[PDB]
RNA sequence: UAAAUUAUGGUCAAUUGUUAGUAUUCAUAUUAAUUUUUUUAAAUGUUUUAUCAUUUUAUAAAGGUUUAUUUUUGAAAGAUUUUUUGUAUAAAAUUUUAGGAAUAGUUAAUAAUAAUUUAUAAUUUUGAUUAGAUUGUUUUGUUAAUGCUAUUAGAUGGGUGUGGAAAAAUAAAAAAAA
């Protein structure tokens, strides 16, 4: 319990979590860009599965 | 445990005796009853002074009163002749 | 402190403490006997509470009221002798 | 060890949130400023926003716009079958939903299938019907997944529902229905107006 | 950020209000310090309060002294008068006629049967009460209010021969409703507050006029100066406005 | 309850009187405005700042400090709160409801309240603005609600205001009205900064009369 | 806790900590929450002893000037199904809002129906609730309903009119909590009663030659618990009684 | 209610807190060490003075020799001697009127002098604590239970008023002839 | 204050209780009112390790290469059924598997029906949010043979540790309105037979002879050989 | 404007320098101190709880203040089926620098007003405000003695304002709900 507890910066050691404050806490101040918009005929491209089963579908 | 206890205590008979302590409270007021050995009006000690004289509270207060009635010349012999010594009357 | 013993319900968690106070029935049993056996004290004790109580309220009265009796014929004394002294004045 | 002490007074019952301590200090410029920049990085809106003075959830308006505006995935719908999923999510899934799901939706939802992908689909809301959402469904339930499961000549997949129909909750299966897959009786059901035996091929017995 | 943090005005708990209300409930809000604001800022005066079954009758008869002509007093009256007009001239029906311009020492009421007894026996314990007083000078500043700000009037201040008037009158108060008994709408132990009564509002009055008389008109009346006054005169009336175009005089009596 | 009658009982005695000489007003005192402590503190007029062993003769009361009830929409943190605003005057004895109504209007202090046309009522039973006090028996002690236009429309979403918690608040509306006064828009010293109550301080249902769980 | 003295510490104007006002809502299943364990008191007084404006023979009528000054808070009974005039009317399905009439259908008459009506203004409220059949509970003669032919034709309704919006207080409910005995239990032995000679007195406790069959033996509880609901302030159920008595709760 | 709370010295409730009559002195070698019974708060300050309700007395925790008294050939009386001096007026005002808590330490102190039963603290090791079962304890209670106006009256008397008066100074007290 | 243990006993803090009231013991905190809880962290909990080898996949993820044969879907959703009940049951798991939605069934707690507890609580009407698993739920507690006159909302119906018994007899269709259950004493005459009191006011039980055993072999009394 | 006695009462005031014509508290004395010496302090992990939360745990950091610092019970004590009360924030005294001049969000009335309400305003030579030094009204040393000469330490603004009360960011030696 009080090793889990240690880590947090608790003046006191109350058993209360307290986080600490990064100079960067948000994505877009740590370098990181809008997050990469998916190409869609790629992802809706039959699984193999799919296409195994369409297979034995037309058999 | 309370039953038992009452039981065995009244038994015995060292109990059924007076403890000052467990009985009663002496004096509840804050004040003592009597002055004792305190500074006075004039930043005496206790040990300089003897309470009861000038410094302590004030005592305050057509014919004839019941106070003339039991007074008695010396010339008349008085009631119960009570053999005092001559030297003391002296 | 509250005793947790070690097989109370242990949580499983992470984020926080890692023993939670529930009681093996036995423990529930246990407790309400050490317990039991505490109120046995205290009943004599706050015996004790409320008998001081009252013995200090009847000291009080007494003690209390023989002041008054005292004082009372100090400040009637005083009083009389202040209207003297105005009649004398 | 409560933290009513430690932060303002508004964040008591807090939960869940990132790193609460952010949402103390915001009021200060740079922090703001960052909030601006971090607004923008999730973007959906027209003009530089922060979120109001005391709030460290963002508001329900403004997350719900971020959901709505957020594009779904499969944007080539062929099938019938998947129009109706893109429609399913639309409906049910709805950011705050206060509506549920139907057997008879569901029902809907599961004779559309064609290929085995359509199966996955049809199959995949059916475990959102019984899992996430609890919906009793009726008798005829069992029916519409079994004979939708013999669309896409796939088998193996009724009987797993029959071995254990107790997690699946189907909570009636006709006694027929159960030999159909045991192998029992060649034929699950018969078509009342075709007066056949389905399938058509233990039918070739009945001919 | 121009004074204190919480004015001391603005400090205020109302105690007619139930405990723990104000705290949990609901809180309550109010401009308290209409109600605060003095008898002084107000100009009200406490008149001596008739008992209730003296309250119900209406009063006839007053002692009144009686003001001389070319006073100090009259001339300012008329001169407010005309300042008042002025400013509004809604206060037309409001005000006394400088004519009828008298000092109220007291007010009495008189049943009409017992009436000559009564006037007589008056009129001869008066001229016995008043027998060794000599004329009386007096000094009037100050605007007042009886009866809920209806009555407005100039104060006779305590400052010169005004304390023999007090004996004076308290000695008729204690003849006249002491000894034969008369109703003198207060209690005869207890001492009228003498005045000159300038603007009224009568019952019929009231509604066109309207319930109390506003403060604005006579506000920078109030502490005015109207002047000193020697009075050799006074007056037993009955009050009737049509007989001689002053009120009607029942009984008279000569300080000299 | 039993004083009220107790004390009007004793007033209506008291004025059958044939016999009585009067008050004293040397031995009937005022009030002080000068006693010990901070605070101000405003009384019964029945009542003094001193010890008066003594009972005084019962006086009718030519000032009747009414109480009157509003609701107001308090902003707090986590939304809005409906709660309760009473207003005090001091409505002379004989006065008229629709009086009442002016100097209701007059003596409150907060922009929130009289915007639109309230009616007067008690238990939910409005008053006649024609008629007295006297009339419907209204005493300091006697409950008075009072009524907005709108406030029978509270029950949707439209009247009831809007907080930004869960609603859009745009460049429309925030040039506008308490909106606007508000300042949502977070400062360095924060801005008018208003109470908070937290969203668990009930428990997921919110205050009632009645125990719920 | 008790409530403290005055508020000093903030401006009245602003007003600082104040517990909500509640205002029942017409729309939700809560007004009925609010008002219906009322309703079951009032009728069980209308069974007993007679109150005055609890039975109207007819529908109320009153101008629309006098409306609000007059309805709000009138509560009267009528023997048929009539609705109220300029009135919309809203049926109450939802079955939330139907439950909490649940004590007063079994133990009273059988609800058949509830109505919320609202007026084309929108300022006025009535709640209807229709009864069916007679009452569960016995009804005296001299007593209000014995006026009415829908109890003791079998259908009959209540109405009730109120603002909307408003604190559970004025819908004025609880005048009506005066309490009157039923009769019925003693009617057997009045001298109007015949069966008043098949009555037997018991004077004495019968001689008992067996003590009371013995509990079955107490089985220890097997899972984990709270610990002591003593200490815990619990009292003994989570649900009545005095935390000093610990009784019926698991040992 | 502290934001960072001190770790060191805790309570509980609110700083002061019911007054707690406690034994306290300064540290010292351990050959000179007195300790003082004082009714103090419950939250105390830097110096012990701040919150100071009592002084209830000194205790010497040093068995001494009586060379006050003369040397006793009696066995008992020339075992060591442990000194202690209790204000019991205020004693029983606190803890009586006032309700106070009591630390253990002073609670044994004053069971020794016969103010107060032995601690809950005080344990022979030699016995364990008792059992219990509900049907025993209730066949003794039926056993034994006293009468009911008994009870009432023994309550009445321990508790509330003890001091009652005898047909007696009533017969004394009330008014002869003159006003009879 | 309002109802103490013991009445007032200070000779230790402890002798108090853990709470000095029922009562919320200050006023700007209500809900610090005395409650009977639950143990939430265990009974929430729920476990991971039925989740393995399983391949489940999300709710957005609607993609054509994303999704799984339709044997690994129906494992998958049997996995997860097997993750919602890998506790106990819900009650809104319970409910709606019931007729009529479990209107009018006696829904106990574990610990309600052991030792001298006794309790449960008849289902008066149930609101589904569109999350199963959740919702509110209100009804009537009957303890000991005595019932609540009123409908109340059920407290902890989330925490899986729920069990009931379904009988058609205590059925009710949407349409009409459930009864609330007799309290014993009143409305039913008082029968032996057919009801018995478990336990009353100043009941309480007899000591089980294992706990007995194990206290004197703790406190020493009994020996304890290694 | 008279003595006094039924006699020592009412409980201890007692000063110690060997100088250098004379005038003036001034070198070398005793007591008390600093110079002067490890026999009284002490180490980190506060604690429960219903679980990412919520209950318990309120005056030793610095800055330099002389017309200055002032307060409740709603927490606990606390007893009991539910409501119940009123008293408080204000003041008066005591206030330092060898050679001495002006100070200022400013007084009082109004009022839950007025960054422009009204007024012949307020503090000061009976010593102000700035500025130096300084921790304020039972604590010591010397002494026969009115004196002279010490006394630490601890309350340093506001900015989602929680809490009964801000006393709330190492530095105990206060047992903190079995
Ligand atoms: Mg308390
Ligand atoms: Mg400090
Ligand atoms: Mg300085
Ligand atoms: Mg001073
Ligand atoms: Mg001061
Ligand atoms: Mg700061």
């Amino acid at each position: 319990e009080w090793l889990y507890y240690k880590q947090f910066k608790t003046v006191d050691y109350s058993y209360r979590v307290i986080p600490e404050l990064p100079e960067k806490y948000r994505p877009h101040q740590s370098g990181i860009d809008q997050a990469p918009l998916p190409d869609y005929r790629e992802i809706n491209k039959m699984p193999q599965w799919a296409e195994c089963e369409e297979r034995r579908q037309s058999k | 445990f309370r039953d038992v206890e009452e039981r065995r205590h009244s038994r015995d008979v060292v109990n059924e005796l007076p403890n000052p302590w467990y009985d009663y409270v002496a004096h509840a007021l804050p004040f003592p009853d009597r002055d004792a050995g305190y500074p006075d009006e004039y930043g005496d000690l206790g040990q300089w002074r003897a309470p009861g004289g000038p410094g302590s509270p004030v005592r305050g207060p057509r014919g004839y009163t019941a106070e003339w009635r039991d007074l008695r010349n010396p010339m008349r012999p008085p009631e119960f002749p009570t053999p005092w010594e001559r030297k003391y009357r002296q | 402190r509250q005793i947790r013993p070690y097989y109370n319900l242990p949580s499983k968690s992470e984020h926080g403490r890692k023993m939670t106070g529930f009681l093996t029935p036995y423990r529930h049993w246990m407790w309400k006997q050490n317990e039991l056996w505490r109120n046995v004290h205290e009943a004599q004790f706050e015996h004790l509470r409320r008998v001081y109580k009252r013995q200090w309220l009847e000291s009080f009265r007494v003690n209390a009221d023989e002041y008054i009796y005292k004082y009372n014929i100090t400040k009637a004394a005083q009083l009389a002798q202040w209207e003297c002294e105005m009649k004398e004045q | 060890a409560s933290l009513r002490y430690r932060r303002p007074y508004w964040m008591m019952f807090l939960k869940g949130v990132d790193n609460w301590k952010i949402y103390t200090v915001i009021q200060q410029p740079d922090h703001q400023r960052t909030e601006m920049l971090y607004q923008a990085w999730l973007g959906g809106l027209d003009r530089p926003y922060t979120r109001p003075k005391c709030m460290a959830n963002q508001p329900l308006w403004l997350s719900k716009k971020r959901h709505m505006l957020r594009k779904e995935r499969l944007d080539g719908p062929e099938t019938p079958l998947e129009k109706y999923v893109l429609e399913w999510h639309k409906k049910f899934h709805s950011f705050q939903g206060t509506e549920r799901p139907t057997p008879d939706d569901l029902h809907t939802a599961l004779d559309l299938v064609e290929r085995p992908l359509d199966l996955s689909y049809a199959l995949q809301l059916l475990g959102q019907c019984r899992n996430l959402n609890n919906i009793r469904f009726a008798k005829e339930t069992f029916l519409v997944f079994l004979e939708a499961c013999l669309r896409v000549g796939r088998r193996d997949c009724a009987e797993y529902a029959l071995e254990h129909a107790e997690p699946l909750g189907f909570w009636f299966i006709d006694e027929d229905h159960r030999r159909y897959l045991q192998g029992e009786q060649t034929w699950y059901k018969l078509s009342p107006l075709d007066n056949l035996y389905y399938p058509v091929e233990e039918n070739a017995k009945l001919n | 950020e121009r004074g204190l943090y919480f004015p001391i005005n603005h400090r205020i708990v109302d105690h007619r209000i139930a405990p723990g209300v104000t705290v949990e409930e609901t809180d309550v809000q109010s401009r308290y310090r209409r109600e605060l604001r003095t008898n002084f800022a107000t100009g009200e005066t406490r008149q001596t309060i008739a008992p209730p079954w003296s309250a119900r009758e209406r009063p006839t008869h007053f002692f009144s002294l009686r003001l001389p002509s070319r006073n100090s007093v009259t001339l300012r009256v008329k001169e407010m008068h005309n300042h008042l007009l002025f400013s509004h001239q809604q206060c037309a029906p409001m005000l006394v006629s400088p004519t009828k311009l008298h000092i109220t020492l007291g007010v009495m009421t008189i049943p009409e049967n017992s009436r000559e007894e009564l006037v007589k026996n008056i009129q001869q314990s008066m001229s016995e009460t008043f027998a060794c007083v000599q004329p009386l000078q007096l000094r009037f500043r100050g605007l007042g209010t009886f009866d809920f700000g209806r009555v407005l009037f100039i104060r006779v201040v305590p400052e010169a021969d005004f304390g023999r008037l007090e004996r004076a009158v308290c000695d008729i108060r204690r003849r006249v409703g002491g000894v034969l008994g008369v109703d003198l709408k207060g209690n005869p132990h207890d001492s009228y507050v003498p005045h000159v009564t300038v603007a009224k509002i009568r019952p019929n009055q009231r509604q066109q006029l309207g319930d109390t008389i506003p403060q604005s008109l006579w506000a920078d009346y109030q502490h005015h100066d109207f002047g000193d006054v020697t009075l050799s005169t006074v007056d037993l009336c009955r009050m009737k406005g049509s007989p001689d175009g002053y009120y009607h005089t029942e009984g008279a009596v000569h300080l000299s | 309850g039993h004083y009220q009658q107790e004390a009007f009982e004793a007033r209506k005695r008291f004025e059958e009187s044939t016999t009585y000489p009067g008050p004293i007003r040397a031995a009937t005192p005022g009030d002080t405005r000068f006693y010990s402590g901070s605070l101000e503190s405003i009384l019964h007029d029945t009542d003094r700042h001193y010890w008066r062993a003594v009972t005084d003769d019962p006086r009718v009361q030519h000032l009747i400090p009414l109480r009157i009830r509003f609701k107001i929409f308090t902003w707090v943190t986590s939304g809005w709160e409906q709660r309760m605003q009473v207003v005090q005057i001091m409505a002379p004895k004989d006065s008229t409801i629709a009086q009442v109504k002016d100097l209701v209007i007059v003596e409150n202090q907060s922009p929130y309240l009289c915007v639109s046309s309230f009616h007067l009522a008690i238990d939910g039973k409005e008053l006649d603005p024609q008629k007295t006090l006297g009339e419907y028996g209204i005493t300091e002690q006697s409950q008075i609600d009072a009524i907005e236009q709108n406030d029978h429309l509270l029950h949707r979403d439209d009247e009831r205001p809007r907080d930004w918690t869960v609603d859009e608040i745009t460049a429309e509306d925030v040039k506008r009205s308490p909106y606007k006064e508000m300042e949502m828009q977070p400062l360095q010293n924060l801005a008018p900064r208003y109470e908070a109550r937290p969203k668990g301080y009930f428990g997921r249902t919110y205050y009632s009369g009645m125990k719920q769980s | 806790s008790r409530r403290f003295r005055y508020n000093t510490k903030f401006p009245a104007l602003v007003s600082y900590n104040k517990l909500p006002w509640e205002v029942v809502n017409h729309e939700t299943p809560q007004f009925h929450m609010h008002v219906a364990p009322h309703y079951e008191q009032l009728l069980t007084l209308a069974a007993s002893s007679p109150v005055p404006h609890i039975i109207g023979s007819k529908h109320i009528d009153v101008p629309r000037e006098h409306r609000l000054r007059l309805l709000p808070g009138m509560l009267y009974l009528l023997d048929g199904d009539t609705l109220p005039g300029e009135f919309t009317i809203n049926r109450v399905l939802d079955p939330t809002a139907l439950q909490y009439y649940g004590r007063l259908s079994s133990q009273i008459v059988t609800v058949e129906a509830v109505r919320m009506l609202v007026p084309d203004d929108l300022r006025l409220l009535c709640n209807c609730i229709t009864f069916k059949g007679p009452l569960h509970l016995p009804v005296a003669p001299y007593a209000s309903l014995a006026s009415l032919r829908g109890a003791s034709s079998n259908c009959f309704t209540l109405y009730h009119f109120v603002r909307p919006n408003r604190p559970p207080k004025e819908l004025q409910l609880e005048k009506y909590y005066i309490h009157a005995p039923c009769v019925a239990p003693l009617s057997e032995f009045a001298s109007n009663s015949d069966e008043r000679g098949n009555w037997r007195p018991r004077l004495q406790a019968p001689k008992r030659t067996r003590r009371a069959t013995p509990l079955p033996a107490y089985r220890p509880p097997q899972s984990y618990l709270m610990g002591l609901a003593e200490r815990l302030a619990v009292v003994p159920g989570g649900c009545f009684g005095r935390r000093s008595l610990m009784w019926g709760h698991w040992f | 209610a502290r934001a960072v709370i001190k770790r060191r010295s805790p309570q509980l409730w609110g700083a002061p807190g019911a007054p707690i009559i406690r034994m306290r002195g300064h540290h010292v070698v351990w050959k000179f060490q007195s300790y003082d019974l004082v009714v103090e708060h419950t939250h105390k300050r830097r110096n012990s003075d701040i919150r100071l309700l009592h002084y209830l007395g000194k205790h010497c925790p040093h068995p001494q020799k009586s060379l006050w008294s003369p040397d006793t050939p009696v066995a008992q009386d020339r075992h060591l001697f442990m000194l202690t001096t209790v204000d019991i007026d205020a004693f029983k005002y606190w803890f009586g009127v006032k309700r106070c808590r009591l630390s253990m330490k002073p609670w044994a102190l004053l069971a020794k002098a016969g103010l107060l039963p032995p601690s809950l603290t005080q344990n022979s090791k030699i016995m364990p604590k008792p059992l219990f079962d509900k049907e025993s304890l209730m066949r003794y209670y039926l056993a034994n239970r006293k009468d009911e106006d008994v009870m009432a009256r023994e309550k009445y008397l321990n508790y509330e008023n003890s001091m009652v008066k005898t047909e007696e100074e009533r017969a004394a007290e009330r008014p002869v002839a003159p006003y009879l | 204050r309002a109802d103490p243990l013991n009445g007032g006993s200070s000779m230790t803090l402890g002798s108090k209780g853990s709470k000095l009231s029922p009562e919320p013991h200050r006023r700007r905190m209500p809900w610090t009112a005395a409650k009977e809880y639950v143990p939430g962290v265990v009974l929430n909990a729920r476990d991971k390790m039925v989740l393995d080898g399983v391949q489940l996949l999300d709710i957005e993820s609607i993609d054509r290469a994303s999704q799984l044969d339709p044997l690994e879907v129906l494992r998958a959703v049997v996995a997860t059924r097997e993750y919602n009940i890998s506790t106990g049951k819900n009650i809104f798991q319970l409910a709606s598997q019931a007729t009529y939605n479990g209107r009018g069934q006696r829904f106990y707690r574990k610990e309600w029906q052991e030792g001298t507890y006794d309790k449960y609580v008849t289902l008066s009407a149930i609101d589904f949010d569109r999350d199963g698993n959740k919702g509110t739920a209100y009804g009537y507690i009957t303890f000991h043979g005595e019932t609540t006159t009123r409908p109340v909302q059920v407290d902890f119906a989330d925490v899986p540790g729920w069990y009931m018994d379904f009988v058609e007899e205590r059925a009710v269709p949407f349409t009409g309105i459930v009864p609330p259950p007799p309290s014993i004493g009143t409305d039913v005459p008082v029968d032996p037979h057919s009801y018995r009191l478990k336990a009353y006011p100043y009941y309480d039980a007899p000591n089980p002879p294992e706990f007995v055993e194990r206290l004197l072999k703790d406190r020493g009394v009994l020996p304890d050989t290694p």
